[PDB]
């Protein structure tokens, strides 16, 4: 009954994932990572520490976000001891955020939360943010209480006016205030306020949270952006960079002012334009067109092939692990189907199928 | 309620946690043509009742009017109070049989 | 080895009828095997009460072991010492198991318990006395330790 339970749990997961839709999602993103050094995360119920796995899993999320969404920029606000602090603003450089993260790892967490203060300076940080740059904040919380210098509802309405969507990730259980926050922040949706159950589910929550979010019609931002690629030149001399003014062997040229910069994806510092490459924009085409799930055929029918169409391994008999792409009508094994849906972004069976 | 009975035929009686039913036609000289009870056909249980007869120290607990001022059992009770105070997300209520006894225990607790 | 480790349990029983060791048996069936041994001197008889210590060894080689499992509640003659404890004391589960060792039947099985130092062995003995509830005395070859366990 183990395979039957696995099949019915996969059916529940498939019922959750039936809504495969090509929604327009948040691409030009601006993120704020609200963190807390409070005394609640000192508890050794988590091994070695709540703050410990917060540190490593935050580093992992930084890497995953800079990979999956390179063109976006993310900031870090730290809560500690009655007043929140800023350690990393929004940047295309993950190195600064990583150095701040390991500085927080070196230091000790202690304090008590002021979520109104955190939200207020987060509002100040997202204040000079362009309209196409979507404003989103991630929230972690290890407690059940927060004192604040003033009322929170004016802040709530003001941030709703600032057109923001926010996910909140609590530690213990659901809190009505945070539920209301995600509700009003996310147009009545309360799927944005989720609580973990263990570290595996926690990491799964991170892996979900790296992904972009679909956007609505009513908050329409249909416009154009003035983009331009730089030209990398492998130069023969140590040369000054525009930003840090240090001598570099080679690098890029600005498409307009011909200045050089250390890294991509970054804006120009001089004529002030976003300079990316084709990798950054190609990174989300699998968002732009998704990959619909593959038809797991039953063992009752006769099959076109009894071995895998892709990895070329023989199919088993009690259950039929022959998973057929509807866009290609070729059955594949569970291993290849899971790997293609998690990594790959084209069906070789559909490459075989002529159109 | 007797003039209510002889004044109105369609006298219909309901409540939430009236269990059992039989002593109410005893305490009130009446009868019903029919009476039963209803329990919900809920999907999964979301109210969680359990009976605690002992603290984490495994000490028997009671609120009798004689042993109400027993400081060891008081300390056990406040250990429970501490442990729900650490974990309460939104709201939590405690009742006692007698308000004087509440004021006594809360007075010495604050003390 | 286990099969040969089968004894005449419940078959020999010494009772102290007010400082008088009456060595009963549960049946006259035990008496026929016992009379084969002649070191000595339902059915009891005269034994030198100091010689009981040696004839317990003797019955260990002749494999009919006596048991000591006190029916204090059925011994109404000895005055009970009904003394309890406070609820603030906490018995650890190994102490609870130790209390279950001589109380598999509720009759006070006599034996040996050795525990590590500082394990509240005094408290375990106090609990054992408070559940035995009869006249009882405490012995130890010292003075300062004895008065401090009195304390
Ligand atoms: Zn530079
Ligand atoms: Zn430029
Ligand atoms: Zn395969
Ligand atoms: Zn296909």
């Amino acid at each position: 009954a183990s395979l039957v339970a696995s099949i019915v749990e996969a059916r529940k997961k498939r019922t959750a994932k039936k809504n495969i839709t090509p929604y327009q999602r948040g691409i030009i993103r601006s993120l704020i990572l609200t963190l807390d050094c409070s005394e609640a995360m000192l508890e050794k119920d988590l091994r070695p520490n709540r703050h410990a796995m917060i540190i490593q899993y935050a580093i992992d999320f930084v890497h995953e976000f800079f990979d999956q969404n390179p063109i976006s920029q993310m900031g870090i606000i730290i809560m500690r001891n009655g007043l929140a602090q800023l350690v990393s603003q929004v940047s295309g450089n993950p190195q600064d955020h990583i150095d701040a993260l390991k500085s927080i790892r070196k230091q000790e967490p202690k304090g008590n939360p002021s979520l109104q203060n955190a939200l207020e300076m987060a509002r100040g940080l997202l204040l000079p943010v362009p309209a196409h740059c979507t404003r989103e904040v991630l929230i972690v919380f290890g407690s059940l209480s927060t004192t604040d210098p003033g009322d929170i509802h004016q802040t709530i309405d003001s941030l709703v006016s600032e057109k923001i969507r926010v996910k909140v990730l609590g530690l213990s259980a659901q809190v009505a205030i945070c539920k209301e926050l995600c509700k009003a922040t996310n147009y009545g949706d309360e799927s944005f306020y989720k609580i973990l159950l263990d570290e595996t589910h926690l990491k799964e929550l991170f892996n979900e949270a790296v992904t972009p979010l679909p956007v609505n019609k009513i908050n329409k931002g249909f416009t154009l952006v003035k983009m331009g690629f730089p030209t990398r030149i492998f130069e023969d001399t140590p040369t000054f960079c525009s930003c840090h003014s240090k001598l570099v062997y080679g690098g890029y040229f600005c498409p307009n002012c011909h200045s050089k910069v250390c890294s991509l994806p970054t804006v120009c510092p001089c004529c002030d334009l976003m300079l990316i490459l084709s990798t950054h924009l190609a990174r989300s085409y699998h968002h732009l067109m998704p990959l619909k799930t593959f038809a797991e055929v039953p063992t009752t029918e006769k099959f076109r092939s009894e071995d895998c169409f892709s990895c070329q391994s023989r199919f088993p008999i009690l259950t039929s692990s022959r998973y057929r792409c509807e866009d290609c009508k070729q059955e594949f094994c569970v291993d290849c189907d899971v790997f293609i849906h998690e990594i790959l972004h084209n069906c070789p069976g559909c490459e075989s199928k002529p159109v | 309620i007797k003039p209510v009975f002889e004044r109105f035929s369609s006298v219909i009686i309901t409540s939430g946690t009236i269990s059992p039913l039989d002593m109410y036609p005893r305490m009130l000289n009446f009868k019903t043509v029919l009476q039963k009870s209803y329990a919900m056909t809920l999907a999964k249980k979301s109210f969680l009742p359990m009976i605690i007869t002992k603290g984490s120290d495994q000490v028997a607990i009671s609120s009798r009017f004689e042993i109400r001022n027993d400081p060891s059992i008081v300390r056990n009770y406040g250990s429970m109070l501490v442990e729900f105070a650490k974990i309460t997300p939104d709201g939590m209520v405690v009742f006692f049989p007698s308000y004087l006894y509440m004021e006594s225990i809360v007075s010495m607790w604050q003390t | 080895f286990i099969k040969g480790a089968t004894i005449s349990y419940g078959k020999v029983k010494l009772v102290i009828k007010h400082n008088r060791y009456f060595v009963e048996t549960t049946q006259a069936d035990i008496l026929q095997m016992l009379l084969n041994d002649s070191v000595i001197g339902v059915h009891s008889f005269e034994i030198a009460n100091e010689s009981v210590e040696v004839v317990k060894k003797r019955c260990q080689e002749i494999d009919y072991p006596v048991l000591e499992e006190y029916d204090f509640r059925n011994d109404h003659r000895n005055p009970d010492l009904d003394i309890d404890l406070k609820p603030s004391t906490q018995i650890r589960p190994y102490q609870e198991k130790s209390l279950s060792k001589m109380f598999g039947n509720g009759r006070a099985r006599s034996g040996i318990i050795v525990l590590p130092c500082g394990a509240g062995k005094t408290l375990v003995g106090i609990t054992a006395a408070c559940t035995i509830k009869k006249s009882v005395i405490v012995l130890c070859t010292s003075s300062v330790s004895v008065m401090q366990w009195r304390q």
